[PDB]
């Protein structure tokens, strides 16, 4: 039967989101200049001269 | 190459100039001595008149 009293719900959810599916378009990387481009030691890559 | 020696690793910035870092690693005593005479020759700031 459909016993309306014992039938009903409080469904409970939030009240606002701002969904963001990508998130690397937030930051702006830079390179500093190639030539004191600086490998795992920290002497520079292509050094030599 | 007129010694047989390896050709030198210099790096880029090194502070020491490249004779006066080749005066050090020569074993010769004519082409030491030329090269003693270009790393320590310098203009000599006297007053005259």
């Amino acid at each position: 039967q459909f016993d309306f009293r014992a039938s009903m719900h409080m469904l409970t959810s939030n009240l606002t989101f701002t969904v963001y599916s990508d998130l690397l378009a937030f930051v702006s990387a830079d390179t500093v200049e190639p030539i004191n481009a600086v490998a795992f030691d920290n002497m520079r890559i292509m050094n030599e001269l | 190459p007129a010694f047989g020696m390896q050709r030198m690793h210099y790096r880029n910035g090194d502070p020491q100039t490249p004779f006066q870092i080749a005066e050090q690693q020569i074993q010769n005593f004519q082409v030491a001595n030329w090269l003693h005479f270009v790393n320590n020759n310098q203009f000599r700031q006297v007053v005259i008149d």
